């Protein structure tokens, strides 16, 4: 067709979404990863006799 | 001479911990290293061995990335151990030492 010019294909709702669950999978593995350095603080004790 | 088969064990004994003990602290200081494989010695066999190295490789628990195997809970409890195990053998041999020399004082 002439005359006629053809946008993105950029779905807002599904940007929104996926914003939404990378911030909350970013947080989640934050925390995992001060949990795993707090307990290898308290492990690396034992080495002291 | 007699006096080195009485005491024959416990240095033996005591040499071994000390010889595991620095295997056991090159697995920590190498934890980092990818490509490093935990390596060890299974005291009994070598006591034999000395009494009358060969380095066995550790069973890897979890699979890393990197290919290192060295595990840090399995080998800091391996290193308090020998460290107890080395204390004992040093107070052992010392009173062994302590009863030869009072039976000679007087």
């Amino acid at each position: 067709m002439s005359g006629v010019l053809e946008g993105s294909n950029v779905k807002p709702v599904e940007a929104m979404t996926d914003m939404i669950a990378n911030a909350r999978r970013f947080e989640m593995q934050m925390k995992v990863i001060t949990s795993v350095d707090e307990n290898e603080g308290r492990a690396n004790q034992l080495l002291s006799m | 001479d007699r006096l080195d088969a009485a005491l024959r064990f416990q240095q033996e004994a005591l040499n071994l911990r000390a010889q595991r003990q620095e295997i056991l602290a090159a697995n920590i200081a190498n934890a980092d290293t990818p490509g490093y494989q935990a390596r060890d010695i299974d005291f009994a066999s070598e006591l034999k061995k000395v009494m009358v190295v060969d380095l066995l490789y550790r069973v890897p628990d979890q699979p890393s990335l990197d290919g290192n195997t060295v595990d840090m809970d399995r080998e800091r409890t391996q290193f308090a151990d020998n460290s107890l195990k080395y204390q004992m053998g040093l107070t052992v041999l010392g009173s062994q030492l302590k009863g030869m020399m009072n039976v000679l004082q007087g």
